[PDB]
């Protein structure tokens, strides 16, 4: 969300995802832990 | 994450950096490091599962308290 | 700091030791 309040500032999107997941109340090492089940499941859904 | 003794260590708010050679914890919105210490991050799982993960010591507050503790 | 002030901040781990010294 960097580029929408200022300078695009570059971020893994690994680490992007660990703080929406912060945003939404969920610990980041949720999200750092099953990454690859999060991933498929967006790929998943992308392609329903 | 951080890999310190076979533990997961992740930033409890902030991220972590490097500037070439040691590792710190800063906030997100403004770049002022940190010395990574357990206060700073919390422990979850060990390091087989985490994707670029990175080896560094995790500095431990209590430590020097305790040394001092032992030698006095 | 402006208006920053003077006083005392408690340590709880220095009388946890403390104690166990004597
Ligand atoms: C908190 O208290 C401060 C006064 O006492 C200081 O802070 C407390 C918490 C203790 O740590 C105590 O040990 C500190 O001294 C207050 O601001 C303070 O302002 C005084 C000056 O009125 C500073 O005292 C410094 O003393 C040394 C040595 O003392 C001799 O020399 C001075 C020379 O001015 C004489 O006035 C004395 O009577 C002694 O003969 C001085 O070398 C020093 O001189 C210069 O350096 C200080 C640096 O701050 C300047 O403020 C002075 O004006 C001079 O330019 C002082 O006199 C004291 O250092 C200073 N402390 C701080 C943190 O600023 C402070 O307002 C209180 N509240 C806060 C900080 O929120
Ligand atoms: C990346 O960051 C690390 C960690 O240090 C960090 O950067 C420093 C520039 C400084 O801002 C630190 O506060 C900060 O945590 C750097 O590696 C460590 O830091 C310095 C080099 O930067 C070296 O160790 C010592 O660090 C002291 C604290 O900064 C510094 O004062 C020392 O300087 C020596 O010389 C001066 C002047 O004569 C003297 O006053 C000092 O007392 C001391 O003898 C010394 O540099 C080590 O590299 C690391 N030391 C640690 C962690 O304790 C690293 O340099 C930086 N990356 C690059 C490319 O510089
Ligand atoms: C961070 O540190 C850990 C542990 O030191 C690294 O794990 C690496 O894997 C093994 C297991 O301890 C260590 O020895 C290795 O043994 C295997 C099997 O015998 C052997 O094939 C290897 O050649 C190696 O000897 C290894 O020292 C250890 N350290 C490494 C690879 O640096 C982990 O990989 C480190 N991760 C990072 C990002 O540094
Ligand atoms: C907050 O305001 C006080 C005064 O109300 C300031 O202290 C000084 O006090 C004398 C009283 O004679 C005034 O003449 C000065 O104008 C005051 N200085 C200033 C800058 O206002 C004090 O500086 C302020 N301090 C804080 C917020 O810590």
């Amino acid at each position: 969300w960097t580029f929408g309040a200022g300078a695009a500032l570059q971020i893994p999107f690994a680490m992007q995802m660990a703080y929406r997941f912060n945003g939404i109340g969920v610990t980041q090492n949720v999200l750092y832990e099953n990454q690859k089940l999060i991933a498929n499941q967006f790929n998943s859904a992308i392609g329903k | 994450a951080i890999c310190h003794d076979g533990k997961a260590h992740f930033p409890r708010e902030g991220v972590f950096v490097s500037n070439g050679t040691h590792w710190f914890v800063t906030q997100r919105n403004f770049y002022e490091p940190q010395i990574i210490t357990t206060d700073n991050t919390f422990v979850s799982g060990n390091c087989d599962v985490v994707i670029g993960i990175v080896n560094n010591t995790v500095y431990d507050p209590l430590q020097p308290e305790l040394d001092s503790f032992k030698e006095e």
